[PDB]
């Protein structure tokens, strides 16, 4: 599988592989933060 | 041949296209009024209206501005095509028509309108050399030529100003 | 332009981030699962 | 970073800089001096609990209107 | 048919766009890409035109009037009865003055000519979107814009005007008035020059240019010179339509009042307030 | 019938066919669209018995 | 320009490309005519 | 047909094709989204029954 | 201008083009039919 | 029959086979969903009360 | 009769057949379904009551 | 285009797909036929 | 460019085997969907 | 495909692209901006089913 | 069947490819998380 | 990246620069001009008290 | 220009790989979705 | 002008490019329909 | 492992990682002192009656 | 004018650059959502 | 013109000026601040 | 220009030196916030 990474950079590819772990990481945990209830049910424990 | 051009296919409105070399053949924008009069324009007193300045010591260069005698002339292709000489005055509306270049390579004299010169930051500093955009220092060498070097005739005068105004058109072409 | 045998030493580091990445996630999910299940 | 320099004129940058810093502080300055709350020269003295601070709302009567009817 | 001197200029050369596929002529005019999509505007823009006169009340030329929809259509596109039609008719307008400014640039190259006539009618082409995109825009409705019909445009102009309760107190229309009135002497004055010399009394020289260089000079107190009157007349015809867009994008999206209040801050001035 | 394209140049009788096609067809859409009857956009989906007739006043 | 030939062979491209269009057109018109009558 | 590409040079009907659709789309869109029926950004979500009709 | 060989490529695709184009506009033609009819 | 092919390249031929088969297999989606009332029935399975 | 193929390419011919019967059967269907009253008896068998 | 040779293979094609599409027509109407008789 | 009528041949036979797959997919497919919900 | 840019030179083409998906991306924001739905910088905190709907019909 | 790859650039290929797919499992995920009426249910679970 | 041998990095530095000064001034003015983002005079309300467009 | 038959011959048994282990992974969330809740 | 080569390699990263870009504006049109969808 | 680092400068890879790291420790702060109430707790233990 | 070696280094200062505007305009935003949220 | 050794000294005057009115503005804000908080 | 091999491997040995250091301080922090206000 290797020699698909033949003619590319590798400083482009971790460039791209990072900016999508990013993208998709944030995304993930703001829908994860509406569905769970959380961090709201950690706000309300503290809450005055 | 003796024609100049051909249309470029039998329909009606079609362009025509130089045989020759147009700006030398005098076609398209490299052409000129090939019937005008050869002969001075003059003043109203009868003189010859445009002359070189040493010709007429009442004219001199306005005493803030360059006298551009000495300076070098770099042609569209970024050459050396020469050193202005001689300045050519209007007599009737006193200002500079042409300037007078003797060419770099070969040994002719040229004259070269203004405003096909320009300064290289318009005038406003650093003017010690001059733009002409419009031809090639190769294509200086074939400046029409006039019959005497201290008068010019208003066919010569078209015939130059038309050779510079074709520059734009087909100094690149091949 | 990245050549054949460098491709391999990188391939061969890319694999390894991938599963280290994978297991990492897996752990998380499964703390995730064991606190909040979501089926 | 200074390589930079060999780009860009410096003794050109220091004219176009300053024109830009000046131009941007007498804009923020007009800015608050229009508003309300920031008129400095007539109201500078207020309490910051006594400077205006705009609506969470404006308000009216139902039959009033602020512009005339039309179509 | 060509003038006398004609055939030798027709080259090749100068396009933008086409290339060689559209750089021909049709009888005296030049074609080119840019004629290619003019005709199409100017042909589509009039058949809409004649369409608006044909479903309005009247064919009498005077009274035609194709109107803009109502404000409170704002920036969208109206229904085509309602003023939608006007809409697609600007549409239409601003590609053929385009086009015809593109037109006459390939002109210009192609006969080794300067840019300055096309730059020249760009001055009436902003003054034009001024009042039909910019203002409107600005405003926030097509409907602001002017009704194309060849009297309801002037009481279009009238009630514009009115808005302001006393526009001649604008003071960007002032000085485009006295771009509009200067421009009309400076014509007049070189026109009547040029002809006076070129066509003396009957049994007398022709003229020369020290001859109308030394009456100019009486006229005004200084030499403008040959290429000079072209600037002023350059400069003053295209300063008229430049200021004339100044003066009616400052009405309503900038100043909203009467216009002689304007002059408040001029009665203030510290020195005599 | 051909000798026509010895009169004229094909190449551009095709643009100015082309072009006036272009014309005619937003012509008639723009006319059409104008209508009550086949302002289609807003009024497409009603039937025949249903689409708008325009009359004259009754003359009574 | 062009010979006879060539002319012969345009004109039989334009003659059959203008019917093909006519066609297209009168298919147009027959629906158009299922759905709303103008006459 | 591909003689057509010998008539008109295809790089430049290709700009052209691209601009007239590019403007023609534009209209289309212009049209339906100020259209009472077809005013999607404002009235999309409703259902084809709820959606207006022109009747006089 | 190109050679009767080089229009013969490039025709081809232009056909795949404008097919895939009109393939497009049609799946968008039928799902604007599917949300709200135009007849 | 297969002597029609030879004009012509592979990839222009998957291109244009592709993009056939993806127009008509969705418009034909689209169309059987309205028509199966099904995702219908499986919305109407697990929608909440 | 073959003759008449002569002087023709074809892709053209068969570009232009395959153009003729998507047209006419896309016509043809379209009037189908509002003459014999399917699918809409297909849609009326499993619409939600 | 084809010579008289070309002519002859493509059309004993041509005609052999017209028979093949008819008589696919041909079942498909007697089956529409037999569900919902049209006279 | 083009296909030989070698190239035409086999290329020929790959899209004989491919048409006459999804065919057989798409019947198993109708099957299913006619014995889920018929539709005459 | 790539012969593409034989007939184009790349440099301006991306121009002209960045150009005009500048503009469009531009034209789509004022447009949901100016509509009542869609203006999120007055409304943009409102739920789905709270923000505005056009009129259905009568 | 492997001779249709030939003339092709890896890259080009896996870029399309990988666009695809992007594509197409967003719009599934869309769609099936109306139909399935997940995550609501989920969201249901834990809300307050 | 290569692409800064097709333009000139003397150039696009100052469309950049310019092109950002005029993105951030609109959407700066953008907001000031609108109710609940007028922050000049409401910054210190509270986000609960701070307007909102009608539902 | 472009890939050769070397390359394009083992290119696609990568190629037919992937996509293999893709339907097998999108096999298992299928059988787990239908276990999960049934769509017919 | 262009060499066939670096038109290749230009139309990979062009191609990449474009395909990228979309990819980026997928994920802001699913943000943007669970906000507030349009349909 | 460290070949990652070929070719890069040092002082750009810092520059990196630590406007990263200020951005993210600030986001987080930012987000934690809206979760745990404090130092809202803090104030409120200090403040004027 | 420009070369490969001085279009390495400007990338490298110019990728920071625009990193350390992401990430001010990041903490900016995050600063602004907390005290005003827009959805 | 311009060298590396005026360039690397006037970055110095450049880096520490613009720092230098950064603080006395930070200063003028801490006041400002005080006087009239705006969130 | 940039990092030779050796010059890398400097780098990275400090470098990892330094992200453990700022990983163990970050671990002391998050024990001491979770013991004095626990988040699930
Ligand atoms: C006449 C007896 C009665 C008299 C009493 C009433 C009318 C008094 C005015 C009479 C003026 C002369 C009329 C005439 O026959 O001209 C022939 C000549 C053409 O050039 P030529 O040199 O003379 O001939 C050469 C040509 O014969 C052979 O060459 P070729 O074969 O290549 O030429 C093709 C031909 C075909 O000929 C035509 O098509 C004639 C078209 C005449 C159109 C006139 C329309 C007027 C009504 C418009 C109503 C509006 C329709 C929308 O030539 C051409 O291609 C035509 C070139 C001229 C294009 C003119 C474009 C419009 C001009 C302005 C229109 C008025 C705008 C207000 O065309 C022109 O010169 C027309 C333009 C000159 C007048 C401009 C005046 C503008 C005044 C504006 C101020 C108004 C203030 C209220
Ligand atoms: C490739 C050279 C020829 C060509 C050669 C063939 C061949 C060979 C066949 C057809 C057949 C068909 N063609 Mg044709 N066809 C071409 C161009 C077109 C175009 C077009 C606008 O370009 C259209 C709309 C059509 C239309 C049609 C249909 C009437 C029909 C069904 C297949 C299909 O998918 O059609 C829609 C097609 C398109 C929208 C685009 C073109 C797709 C590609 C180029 C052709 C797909 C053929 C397919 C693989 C055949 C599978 C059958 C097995 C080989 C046994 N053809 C080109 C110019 N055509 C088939 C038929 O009627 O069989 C009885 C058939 O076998
Ligand atoms: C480098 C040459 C190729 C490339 C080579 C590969 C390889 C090799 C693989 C993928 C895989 C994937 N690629 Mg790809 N891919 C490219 C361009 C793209 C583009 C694009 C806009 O051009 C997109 C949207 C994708 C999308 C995808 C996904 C479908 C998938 C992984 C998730 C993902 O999106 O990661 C985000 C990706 C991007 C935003 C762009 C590409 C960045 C790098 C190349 C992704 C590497 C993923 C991963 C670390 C590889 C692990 C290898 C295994 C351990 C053996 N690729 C470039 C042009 N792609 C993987 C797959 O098939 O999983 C099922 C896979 O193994
Ligand atoms: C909520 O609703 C919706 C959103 C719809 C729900 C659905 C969401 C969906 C569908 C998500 C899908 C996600 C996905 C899909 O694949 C996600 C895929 C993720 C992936 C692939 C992660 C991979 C991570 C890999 C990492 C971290 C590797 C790091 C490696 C390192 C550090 C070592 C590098 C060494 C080098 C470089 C040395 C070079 C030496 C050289 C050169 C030498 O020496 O020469
Ligand atoms: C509101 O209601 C109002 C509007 C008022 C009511 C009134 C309406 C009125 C008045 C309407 C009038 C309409 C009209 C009047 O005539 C309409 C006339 C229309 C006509 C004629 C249309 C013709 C179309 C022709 C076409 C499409 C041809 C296409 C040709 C093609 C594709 C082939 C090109 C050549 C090739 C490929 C060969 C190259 C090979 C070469 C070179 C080689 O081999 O060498
Ligand atoms: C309000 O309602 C109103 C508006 C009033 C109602 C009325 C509306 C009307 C009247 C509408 C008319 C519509 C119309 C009429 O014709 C519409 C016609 C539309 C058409 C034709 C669309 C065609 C699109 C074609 C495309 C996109 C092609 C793309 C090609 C590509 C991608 C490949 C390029 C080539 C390459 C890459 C190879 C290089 C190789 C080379 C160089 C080599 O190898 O050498
Ligand atoms: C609802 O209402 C309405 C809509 C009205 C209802 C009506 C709908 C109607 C009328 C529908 C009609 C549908 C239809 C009609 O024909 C549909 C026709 C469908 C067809 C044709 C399907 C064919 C599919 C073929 C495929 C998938 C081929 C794949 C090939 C592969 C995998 C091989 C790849 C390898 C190759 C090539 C070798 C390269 C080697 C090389 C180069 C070498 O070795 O050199
Ligand atoms: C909801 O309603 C509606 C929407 C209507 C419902 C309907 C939906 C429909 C109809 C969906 C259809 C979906 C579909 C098809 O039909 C979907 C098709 C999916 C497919 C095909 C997926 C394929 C995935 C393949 C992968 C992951 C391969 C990865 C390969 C890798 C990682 C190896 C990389 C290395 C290589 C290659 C070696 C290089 C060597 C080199 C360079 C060398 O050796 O030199
Ligand atoms: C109404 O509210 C709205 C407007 C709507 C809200 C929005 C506002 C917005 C968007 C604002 C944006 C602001 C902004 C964004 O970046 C602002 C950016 C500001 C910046 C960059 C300031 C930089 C200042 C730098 C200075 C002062 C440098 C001074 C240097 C000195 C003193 C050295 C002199 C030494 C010399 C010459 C010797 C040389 C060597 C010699 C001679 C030798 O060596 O010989
Ligand atoms: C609340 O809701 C949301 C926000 C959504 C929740 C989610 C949040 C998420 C997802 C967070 C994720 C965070 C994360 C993920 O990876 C965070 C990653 C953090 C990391 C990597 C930290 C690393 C720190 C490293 C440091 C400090 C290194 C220091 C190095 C030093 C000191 C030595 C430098 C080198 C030298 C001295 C050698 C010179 C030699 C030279 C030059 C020579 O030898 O030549
Ligand atoms: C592009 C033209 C319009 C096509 C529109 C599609 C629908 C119409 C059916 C087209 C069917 C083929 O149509 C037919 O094509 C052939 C070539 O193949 C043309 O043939 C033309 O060129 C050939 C040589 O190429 C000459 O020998 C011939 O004298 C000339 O007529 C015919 O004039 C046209 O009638
Ligand atoms: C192409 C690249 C990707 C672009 C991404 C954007 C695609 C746009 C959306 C396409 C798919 C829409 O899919 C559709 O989502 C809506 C969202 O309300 C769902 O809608 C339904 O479920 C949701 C969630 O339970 C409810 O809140 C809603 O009231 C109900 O109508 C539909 O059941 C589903 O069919
Ligand atoms: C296009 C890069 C910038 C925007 C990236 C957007 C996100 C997607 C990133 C995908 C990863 C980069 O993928 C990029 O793909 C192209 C073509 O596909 C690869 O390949 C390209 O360049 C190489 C090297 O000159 C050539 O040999 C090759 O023919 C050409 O296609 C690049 O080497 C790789 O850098």
């Amino acid at each position: 599988m290797h020699r698909i990474w033949m003619g590319t950079d590798p400083h482009i590819i971790m460039s791209a592989l990072g900016s999508f772990l990013v993208g998709a990481v944030l995304v993930m945990h703001i829908w994860a933060y509406g569905q769970f209830n959380w961090p709201a049910t950690l706000k309300a424990k503290y809450a005055t | 041949s003796d024609v100049k051009f051909v249309p470029a296919d039998n329909y009606n409105g079609s362009p025509i296209i130089p045989t020759g070399n147009p700006m030398i053949d005098g076609v398209g924008p490299a052409s000129w009024a090939e019937d005008r009069r050869d002969e001075p324009d003059l003043t109203y007193h009868g003189s010859h209206k445009i002359v070189p300045m040493r010709l007429d010591p009442t004219f001199s260069i306005a005493k803030g501005d360059p006298d551009p005698r000495g300076l070098p002339v770099i042609a569209a292709d970024k050459q050396v095509a020469g050193t202005v000489v001689e300045l050519w005055v209007n007599r009737s509306e006193p200002q500079v028509s042409y300037y007078e270049v003797q060419l770099a390579s070969g040994e002719r004299r040229v004259l070269l309108p203004t405003g096909y010169v320009q300064w290289p930051n318009f005038g406003l500093w650093g003017n010690d050399k001059l733009l002409v955009k419009s031809i090639t220092a190769a294509q200086f060498a074939n400046v029409p030529a006039t019959k005497r070097d201290d008068q010019i005739t208003l066919l010569e005068e078209d015939k130059i100003c038309a050779y510079y105004a074709g520059g734009h058109m087909y100094a690149f072409a091949e | 332009g990245m050549t054949e045998e460098e491709a391999r030493r990188f391939h061969g580091y890319m694999v390894t981030g991938t599963l280290g990445y994978v297991v990492v996630a897996s752990v998380a999910h499964f703390l995730a699962w064991s606190w909040r299940p979501w089926f | 970073m200074h390589r930079i320099w060999l780009m860009y004129d410096p003794r050109r940058v220091m004219v176009a800089l300053v024109g830009f810093l000046a131009v941007l502080a007498l804009v923020i300055h007009f800015v608050l001096l229009s508003s309300q709350r920031y008129s400095w020269i007539e109201n500078g003295t207020l309490g910051a609990d006594q400077a205006p601070v705009g609506a969470s709302a404006p308000a009216a009567a139902a039959e009033m209107s602020p512009l005339p009817p039309g179509r | 048919a060509m003038l006398s001197f004609e055939k030798k200029y027709r080259v090749r050369g100068g396009t933008l766009i086409g290339g060689d596929l559209f750089d021909f002529w049709f009888g005296p005019f030049y074609v080119g890409f840019f004629g290619v999509t003019t005709i199409f505007f100017v042909t589509l823009g009039t058949l809409l035109c004649v369409w608006g006169a044909a479903m309005g009340p009247t064919w009498n030329l005077w009274q035609i009037n194709i109107a803009p929809p109502d404000l409170k259509y704002g920036l969208g596109l109206a229904p085509l009865r309602e003023g939608g039609l006007w809409q697609i008719i600007t549409l239409c307008a601003l590609g053929a003055f385009g086009s015809w400014a593109l037109r006459q640039a390939e002109i210009a190259r192609k006969l080794g000519m300067g840019m300055h006539i096309p730059w020249a009618y760009g001055g009436a082409i902003l003054a034009y979107t001024t009042l039909v995109v910019i203002r409107p825009f600005l405003l926030g409705a097509w409907g602001h814009g002017f009704p194309y019909g060849i009297f309801s445009h002037l009481d279009w102009v009238s009630n514009v005007g009115y808005q302001y309760l006393h526009f001649h107190y604008n003071p960007a229309h002032m000085i485009a008035v006295t771009f509009f009135f200067t421009n009309c002497l400076a014509l007049a004055m070189h026109g009547s020059l040029i002809l006076s010399v070129t066509n003396p009394p009957k049994g007398t020289p022709t003229g020369t240019s020290e001859q109308e260089n030394v009456f100019f000079r009486d006229l005004l107190g200084y030499s403008i010179g040959a290429i000079g009157i072209h600037r002023l007349g350059l400069f003053l015809a295209v300063g008229a339509a430049v200021w004339s867009a100044i003066c009616i994008v400052i009405s309503g999206p900038f100043w909203t009042q009467g216009w002689p209040e304007w002059w408040n801050w001029w009665l203030n001035l510290p020195i005599w307030k």
